[PDB]
């Protein structure tokens, strides 16, 4: 199947005194592997997955230096953006950056991305061709002109097609025992009665990896969406994921309803009944 | 492996 | 400023059985800005040894965090997650329901 490496960065200004809170996290697919927190004692990029510890002291020195550069750009950014938007010094503001690369089943480059937000809103993003920019407003258009003069897209494209792809390939090999393994959802169903005429059926999927999954109800073999509740896919905390979907049914008619699970760890779609 | 450089806005 | 209210789910890491060590999770998501307060509660009282994930966000820029504590479920103890955010007038409490 396909794979990705993605980095996420949040900086939140602290008006009264000092520099912003900066948090960086790195992912391969749904596995977090590195972190940096400016409020932490070490002031180093830290491992969050056993397989990244394979990497030597040069790696960690290099990543630390780069993540600190990221942090300084963000600090500069908060001040510039405050200027662009004519805002006071009194309020706390936020910048968010995400970037990374996708590869298909053959592990070849599929797409790359680099997007940026200010106070939760689209600011500027690299386009799919990795050659041009999407600026949301006139502040972002000023940045686009600046990044065009300086050929920023060209530098990002090289990373996204090269290093990004090359180091994801490297990470997938080193962590193959977990990263290249699929864990099938463990499924069951529960029953509840609200009154002597109405019942709830809940279909559970547990302990699955990767996070992507589809859970749906059918009634007499037709898709049923009305009277269903589908929760957001949630982390178990051991690296696996969980999700459920529920349907409300007339008591006694439970047998008409089937739950259907699709997941990349299941060669065939699974079906459950009460 | 992080991008070598990050341009400011 | 955009302000998005947190969604809350409270659940255990593993199937919940009395006398058997487990982890109590409170997952907060879909919120902005990132400042948020989250407590796990035992019989209405704040649990002291609570840890949380590193801050990250979804494609739509909204933040998510997992808070969690080691616990051993029993028949009698009641558990909940208490959340405060800029978007909430009063702290929101969600009770853990093991029967779900």
């Amino acid at each position: 199947g396909s794979h990705s490496m993605r980095y996420f960065f949040t900086s939140v200004s602290r008006p009264g005194r000092g520099e912003p809170r900066f948090i960086a996290v790195g992912y391969v697919d749904d596995t977090q592997f590195v972190r940096f927190d400016s409020d932490a004692a070490s002031q180093r990029m830290e491992p969050r997955a056993p397989w990244i510890e394979q990497e030597g002291p040069e790696y960690w020195d290099g990543e630390t230096r780069k993540v600190k550069a990221h942090s300084q750009t963000h600090r500069v950014d908060l001040g510039t953006l405050r200027g662009y938007y004519n805002q006071s010094e009194a309020g706390s503001h936020t910048v968010q950056r995400m970037y990374g690369c996708d590869v298909g089943s053959d592990w070849r480059f599929l797409r790359g991305y680099h997007q940026y937000a200010y106070d939760g809103k689209d600011y500027i993003a690299l386009k799919e061709d990795l050659r041009s920019w999407t600026a949301a407003d006139m502040a972002a258009q000023t940045t686009k002109h600046k990044w065009e003069a300086a050929h920023v897209a060209e530098q990002l494209r090289a990373y996204l097609e090269g290093t990004c792809v090359e180091w994801l390939r490297r990470y997938l090999e080193n962590g193959k025992e977990t990263l290249q393994r699929t864990d099938a959802p463990k499924t069951h169903m529960t029953h509840h009665a609200v009154s002597d005429h109405e019942a709830t059926l809940r279909c559970w999927a547990l302990s699955f990896y990767p996070a992507e999954i589809t859970l749906t109800w059918q009634r007499d073999g037709e898709d049923q969406t009305q009277d269903t509740e589908l929760v957001e896919t949630r982390p178990a905390g051991d690296g696996t994921f969980q999700k459920w979907v529920a349907v409300v049914v007339p008591s006694g008619q439970e047998q008409r309803y089937t739950c259907h699970v699709q997941h990349e760890g299941l060669p065939k779609p699974l079906t459950l009944r009460w | 492996n992080l991008v070598p450089a990050v341009a400011t806005v | 400023m955009i302000q998005r209210t947190p969604k809350i789910q409270v659940y255990s890491r593993h199937p919940a059985e009395n006398g058997k060590s487990n982890f109590l999770n409170c997952y907060v998501s879909g919120f902005h800005p990132s400042d948020i307060e989250v407590d796990l509660l035992k019989n209405g009282e704040r649990i002291e040894k609570v840890e949380h994930s590193d801050l990250s966000f979804s494609k739509d820029w909204s933040f998510y965090l997992l808070y969690y504590t080691e616990f051993t479920p029993t028949e009698k103890d009641e558990y909940a997650c208490r959340v405060n955010h800029v978007t909430l007038s009063q702290p929101k409490i969600v009770k853990w329901d093991r029967d779900m």
